[PDB]
């Protein structure tokens, strides 16, 4: 499914064991309504893009990580491929998900 | 002779409302022999009611309190949240509501026969009519008239709504003097108006799950800040109410008869001839009120009042021209027509007439609430009022909003409830205005029109703590000036 | 600048970040240093202190959910078909509270990015002249420099001392987040934390006790806190005065279990037992300003209380080393205060302001069943300062409008002003037991400091229908003892 | 059986329809909840004693009695022996109600 990540290390150095298969980066929190709202369709969107590696960064639980991003508020995506930031979207619109993936496969 | 030999009375009051009781209970409380003469003559379509005046049969009381079940409504909704096991859609009952408010109503009508007993006041349900000096005529229901005579005479008739004065209004529309016991559930409903009277209104009926729609001339809120009278219009669409502006009916016709029935309105464009047709359930005319001073024979008596308005010119100890004659309440020349107000008056009066008192009444920076779905408080003078009379380089405007701690767990509203205090420059930025739209805004309200009688300034404003947590502590913390144009719009739940 | 940062603040609550976004406000390099020592049982929280994680607002929550309740009953009268009674649950409850705290957190660290102000959620602690040890949860120390520094580190709650306390007994720190339905509950306590939550969780249907030791809301004018002891009473929660709970046994382990307290009389003693499922304490709180090192540091504190003396501009002994909030000696201990006194504060230091922090008649709010609202000084407080002989006390009962239908409650609500004769009647004491009381409080402490009077008063137009309109015709003196007591429904 | 008089007319007229019998008043009001509750318990209760004369007073309806005798509170009872105001008390307290129309029969 999706690799939730828990560290700056699990972070910064896993960017990497990757590749090049865009990652798509999911910012959330277990208290933002909309953040849980799309929570499944992010999900179960990881089960629809193997040449794409999921991560989904808990704010609070690596609240380093989220500051080192620049996070505003949930759910915020960003993306990266080889640890460049070449994609980034704020809110749970779904359709603009899928399709900022879809344009940066 | 012609005057007579001695009066019945010390004092007899015409009219037994807010203002006309408030006085009658002070008068006799220094002995005076008084006497109010209340009647209320029949709506369009036959209704009538009891003592006490509009306030408390078709105005204040029953206003508030259909308010206050709109209120439940929400109150209902954002139960859920915080972990009330409440269905998802509760629904409302039109006459055990209409009940529960008469029931209140008939109590206090009947409280004030009791505290006119009490003093020893003698009422009379008859209708007062002046027939020459010192005298008048009371008409019960029956027709059995009879004169009177008292060493003074105080003018407390109040107001009416008004109508159109177009074909099917007088047959098919309703007024709030209907409304508030009205026998079925209204249904579909266009009001017409603007006043507070007509959003207030057209306000609750949306709140118990009514399709309201309003038809408006030109501005809302006509009198009052403007900036806020339109976040109400603006919050009052957002929460599902239905607008028309610039337009105005020239004609109801019946479709059917019916508990209710239904109704067709044709109405013109304000300056274009477009015209459009509607149909509705209930249509009820909130266009304004007018003074009874015309069908009482004031001339007989000597009285003057303004040929146009009907409104009565006084000093400011409220006597007209006539030495015997006073007048208060609504009927009064430019004044505030408030319940509060008219009652200050009346107590006042009768204290210098009676008791000694020198003290007149403060018509200055008056506080008020307007009761729409978003309640809005007020007090001073509005922003465009500042600008016009300090010049609007000495015009400081402080605002920001707000987000009641109660909405965050219901998740709703964020930045619409807003608040803002108008600073004069060059008077120590004294607060000439203030204004607050949200939950509970008369008793945030009240305490700051006092703050202003003791003349607060910015600073002692600044200098003051605030209540966490609580609403009203924003006033205590505001830095963000219109002028500066800062943004004020605060972030939501997620950030 | 052989500085690190201009100012470090040690605390993040109320106080520090409010003195940390206006330092920041005029560039100054500043950083906070905040770290939430767990509990006995181990509950902890985020950044944002006392009063947004364990305090005012899970507190006011609860305490709306309660009036919630009431207001399921009361639509019924107005025609809404409600059904019966309504159930209520306790997990969803502190879900959707604890929600919305998180919310705050989060808030509070982006705030702190914005501004540039350096987080760290690190237990900072001196060790010498502009000098601070650091201590992050894993363990690794770090010391900082900075021009000046500043103790906000607020209190805790206080235990009994008595054995099974620390170990089957919760504080106001753990309620708020608790993992199941409380049940049966003793209150140990009167302070207005112990009344507030006595009152929601009897709100929301629970068997709530309250035990106290003497008397209730010591510190506030003692006619209305009887008057509030007196209407929880009468709406379910039970009282026990004289008492004071000795050691306490667990009948068993749960969630809940079923715990038993051992209380002994206060006057004499008689001692009595009773069971129950969740014991909490409220009965003070204590200054976190000694496991902190100050001595290395120099700054003086009250050996005894633990609070630290400040000078009007807040500075303690130490020119360079400020304080604020709840550990101030003989201050009070409010949010809005704490906040003020730290936005000042810093205008002083950075900005050329020249502006105190004024502690004179600040306004609270207790949120019992029936809210609770004061501005100034107390009645008994009044005659001491003034003498009997100058001291009138304008009373009135009033029935707020929104009750007549449900007809419930008149002659509760309650409104009062103290007022000294030898200075023009004017108004020295607010107080008013009713619906919103804080709304209402507000203003009437903007008009106390501008001197308001009796006169003034009465010349003020009320609003109607609204409550806080009766403080604008109060005409019956206590001095005089007519009756206030209005009539009901029938008359 | 209770007479809803509709007239002070009606009212000391009838306090005379009645010999040396005794007149027990009712008054009452619509918007009155224990007013309504008890009056169910006077109607049965007029019957019992066919011997007492029973008197209801709507205090709107004519509210010209209700002004004379004084009432204040909804329900009120008043008791008369052949014009005297004897007997009266306040309230829906219906066995303290039957216990005053024996003591005064
Ligand atoms: C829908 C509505 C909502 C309102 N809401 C508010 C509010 O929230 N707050 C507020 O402060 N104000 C409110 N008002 C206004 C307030 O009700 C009035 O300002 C107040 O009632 C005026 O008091 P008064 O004594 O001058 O006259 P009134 O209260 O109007 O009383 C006059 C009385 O005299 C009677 N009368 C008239 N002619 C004669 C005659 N010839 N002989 C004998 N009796 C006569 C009338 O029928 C009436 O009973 C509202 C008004 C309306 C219509
Ligand atoms: C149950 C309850 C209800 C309340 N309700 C209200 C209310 O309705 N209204 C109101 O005005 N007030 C209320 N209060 C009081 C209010 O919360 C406090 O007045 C306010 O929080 C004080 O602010 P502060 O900045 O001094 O400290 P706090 O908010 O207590 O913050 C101090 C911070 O510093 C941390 N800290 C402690 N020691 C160290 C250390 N050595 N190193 C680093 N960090 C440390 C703390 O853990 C905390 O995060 C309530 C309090 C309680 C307990």
């Amino acid at each position: 499914s999706v690799k939730q990540i828990e560290s700056k290390t699990a972070f910064q150095e896993a960017l990497d064991a990757a590749g090049d298969k865009l990652v798509v980066v999911d910012f959330s929190a277990t208290w933002c309504g909309p953040s849980k709202m799309i929570k499944p369709f992010f999900h179960s969107l990881s089960e629809k893009y193997s040449n794409v590696i999921f991560l989904e960064v808990d704010v609070d639980d690596c609240q380093d990580v989220a500051s080192e991003c620049e996070v505003k508020s949930m759910p915020t995506f960003q993306f990266f491929k080889k640890g460049q930031k070449v994609g980034e979207f704020s809110g749970a619109n779904k359709e603009k998900l899928e399709a900022t993936i879809n344009e940066l496969v | 002779e012609d005057l007579p030999k001695s009066y019945d009375y010390d004092l007899i009051i015409i009219g037994g409302g807010s203002g006309g009781l408030a006085a009658a209970k002070e008068a006799a409380q220094y002995g005076k022999k008084v006497m109010v003469l209340d009647f209320v003559t029949p709506t369009p379509l036959g209704t009538r009611w009891g003592l006490g005046g509009t306030c408390v049969n078709v105005g204040c009381i029953p206003k508030k309190l259909m308010h206050q079940a709109a209120l439940l409504g929400q109150a209902l909704q954002d139960s859920r949240n915080y972990g009330w096991k409440v269905e998802e859609t509760v629904k409302h009952d039109w006459d055990r509501m209409i009940e529960a408010v008469q029931n209140h109503i008939g109590s206090l009508n009947w409280g004030y026969r009791v505290a006119l007993r009490e003093k020893k006041v003698v009422y009379e349900n008859a209708y007062g009519q002046f027939i020459g000096p010192h005298r008048i005529k009371a008409t019960n229901n029956k027709g059995k008239e009879k004169i009177y005579s008292a060493e003074r005479f105080l003018i407390a008739t109040g107001e009416r709504p008004r109508y159109l004065g177009i074909p099917g209004d007088k047959e098919y529309c309703i007024s709030s003097d209907d409304l508030f016991s009205l026998p079925y559930c209204p249904g579909k409903t266009l009001v017409v108006g603007a006043s507070y009277v007509a959003l207030e209104c057209a306000g609750f009926l949306a709140g118990i799950g009514l399709d309201v729609t309003v038809m408006v001339r030109s501005i809302l809120l006509r009198g009052f800040d403007q900036d806020m009278a339109n976040k109400i219009g603006e919050h009052m669409e957002e929460h599902g109410i239905k607008f028309i502006r610039q337009f105005v009916p020239i004609k109801v016709e019946q479709i059917e008869a019916g508990t209710p029935g239904r109704l067709r309105v044709v109405a013109q464009s304000t300056n274009s001839e477009e015209i459009i047709e509607g149909e509705y359930n209930t249509v009820m005319l909130a266009i304004g009120r007018d003074a009874c001073t015309r069908k009482i024979g004031l001339e007989t008596v000597g009285v003057k009042i303004n040929e146009k308005t009907g409104k009565i010119p006084v000093t400011d100890e409220e006597q007209t021209n006539v030495p015997y004659i006073y007048a208060i309440g609504d009927i009064l020349e430019d004044k505030v027509e408030l319940t509060p107000v008219a009652i200050q008056a009346g107590r006042l009066l009768a204290q210098r007439l009676y008791a000694g008192s020198t003290v007149k009444c403060d018509y200055e920076n008056v506080p008020t609430t307007v009761f729409t779905p978003l309640e809005y408080g007020a007090c001073g003078l509005s922003e465009e009022k500042a600008v016009e009379k300090f010049g609007e380089e000495n015009i400081e405007v402080y605002h920001s909003y707000f987000w009641p701690l109660e909405w965050t767990i219901p998740s709703r509203d964020n930045n619409k409830c807003y608040a803002k205090i108008i600073c004069n420059t060059k008077d120590n930025e004294r607060v000439v205005g203030f204004h607050v739209l949200g939950p509970n805004a008369g008793e945030v309200t009240q305490g700051f029109a006092a703050a202003l009688k003791c003349g607060l300034t910015k600073k002692q404003l600044d200098s003051t703590i605030g209540i966490h947590p609580v609403c009203a502590e924003v006033f205590t913390t505001l830095s963000v000036t219109k002028r500066s144009g800062a943004s004020i719009l605060q972030a939501g739940s997620c950030g």
